[PDB]
């Protein structure tokens, strides 16, 4: 029959376990039934037809493949359900180099380390946290993630030869429990050029 | 009397389509008494369209749960199997150990491993097997819990057409309860 | 009695090279009966020059086939093992792979996969992908059970540069026995 | 009599951190006399602080040495498992690894290694894979032992599996070897 609301808003996390509860729809016997899905090539969700609890199924979700879903349910003796997928950090950052500095110039930018993550743009799961591997023993370069364009800015602190170094890329948040223990730090080297 | 059969080539006795009343997939479960431990043998064959079109996706987790009682027979209304296990010629000796795999993190109740799924063209895509013993009581008449999980992740799908889901045989060992 | 030895430390009885008639490798195969299934043990050891220079390459294949008969004895004129499997203390049909669970012909329910490790002479460790294929095929009309093996390798760098004795780690499997 | 226990869930009996009196880690070892082979079972569990802080690093290696004698008992003087193994329904030569297939050498020898893998579930659920190297006899340490069976859980990861302290529990590893008659 007629529902108690107009548009159901729910959420579910990416790469969750099977038969995880997404949301619970209700109405004023009552037979809940999904009659349409707008993305329909996997059956990703499962509506419990007796009580109306949307469960996930044996094929798990993917935010990076499809950002959100929309399915219209029907109660027999209709309403939209908009399910937005919560992003987790299941994607390792990769780096797609030279630098030219002058003699004894303080706080001059060197170059921009480009980095291309594939998670949600603007969170901690896409912002690349740059650390050091070898080359900042004497305290020379400070590193920074520019949050608008995702670039590893390097800039002189103690001004000053081919003093090369290497960075290690990671995200600002922790990696997901299916992708951690597969990540290995690859030291990406950078040659500087003084004059 | 030291083998719990399902049959070497059985009919359909498991349900993976969550919300379907008939059995639609076959699994062979053979548990033999070997001294103080019990050797394991499990594989899963699909017998419907929904199970055979599971592996057109990249991330698929298949779940099978078994809920034995205190005697040793499968409760056929809550577990994922629909036909209880039979001997070769009660069945408390094949059940897992209560004092070694106890009820409540508790990472001591787990047995991990690996099997393989050979595709329709042949690529040897590996599946990660997670066998979880007791750890959880669903009601007041269940007393022993066994739970399998075949978790696959891949960069691309194993097939683009429906053929047949057949996993490789998996071997495990757990402490039994006398 | 519930054991089919080859031996605890066997002599050269298995051939590898397509064209040779002399045995040039040792195959330690132990099958024991355990209830309704049969466990396993396999370890190939090199005993020539050609098996020892196999691992100079980066992609190899070591094919070992065992064509049984209707009683349980290895036919030595068509298999790759020139020595019959003899028991421990004292009809060996109860050790064979079953023809009901592993039938004759598709049919990917006959394979048993796994992994053993080759330890190189310089200290490194290399994994080998074992493929054990049960019946699936009849090479003749006298054969009634087939049990083959394959030790594949696909590594980037070569494991050895010179001749070293090829020993693989033990591999353990299980299958359903014929009643 | 075909089971060699250590207990289904024992107390702290093993010793890691060389140069220590009291035991600091549990160890479950079940050897079953199955025909012509022995079906094994091994599982570590931490019972102190030093074994629990092991996975703060990424390149660690846990080593357990067992030194049997000619009648088939663990010498509690120079081994690591400071507890004699029992039976299920209490000689124990029939579970020991055979010197025909795995013999001693004295100068290389690589035919008495059993390589395998177990897994470590971390504090957040990430499975870290450990390498197990079971080494049968190969090396007589002194003049009293007769059989040597050592284990080695090794880890070489890219990140630390822990930062705080948690119970180091490893997965049940199942091996097989040829037994002494």
């Amino acid at each position: 029959p007629v529902f108690t609301q107009d548009v159901f808003v729910g959420s579910v996390e990416e790469l969750s376990a099977a038969h995880t509860l997404v949301m619970k729809i209700n109405a004023t016997k009552i037979s809940y039934r999904i009659v349409s899905l707008e993305p329909a090539y996997p059956p990703v969700f499962y509506l419990n037809k007796d009580t109306g609890e949307i469960y996930t199924t044996s094929v798990t979700l993917d935010r990076e493949e499809h950002s959100s879903y929309t399915l219209t349910v029907e109660a027999r003796d209709q309403a939209q359900v908009q399910i937005r997928i919560l992003d987790v950090n299941d994607n390792i950052p990769v780096v797609e180099l030279e630098g030219m500095v002058e003699e004894n110039q303080v706080n001059v930018e060197v170059t921009r380390i480009k980095v291309f993550d594939a998670d949600e743009i603007g969170s901690d799961n896409w912002l690349a946290n740059f650390t050091f591997a070898s080359g900042n023993e004497g305290g020379y370069f400070h590193i920074e993630t520019d949050a608008q364009t995702n670039e590893g800015i390097v800039t002189l602190i103690k001004e000053v030869k081919n003093l090369d170094f290497s960075v290690i890329v990671a995200n600002k948040a922790a990696f997901h429990k299916s992708i951690r223990s597969k990540y290995k730090p690859t030291p990406i080297p950078i040659k500087v050029k003084v004059k | 009397n030291n083998t719990l059969w399902t049959g070497p080539k059985p009919e359909a006795n498991c349900i993976i389509e969550y919300g379907k009343q008939n059995p639609d997939s076959k699994l062979t479960l053979i548990l033999v008494k070997n001294g103080g431990i019990v050797n394991g043998y499990v594989t899963l064959m699909g017998a419907s369209d929904y199970v055979n079109t599971l592996f057109k996706n990249k991330n698929v987790s298949i779940n099978v749960e078994l809920y034995f009682d205190a005697t040793g027979h499968i409760l056929p209304d809550s577990s994922s199997l629909k036909t209880d296990l039979e001997l070769k010629y009660s069945a408390r000796g094949f059940m897992p150990s209560t004092t070694a795999y106890p009820f409540v993190t508790h990472n001591e109740n787990y047995i991990f491993g690996q099997c393989y799924y050979k595709a329709s063209d042949g690529a040897l895509f590996p599946l990660e097997v997670t066998v979880m013993l007791n750890k959880r009581l669903p009601d007041s008449r269940t007393s022993y819990v066994m739970t399998f999980l075949w978790s696959l992740n891949a960069g691309l799908a194993p097939e683009t057409t429906q053929a047949t889901l057949i996993t490789s045989p998996f071997t495990f060992s757990y402490i039994r309860e006398d």
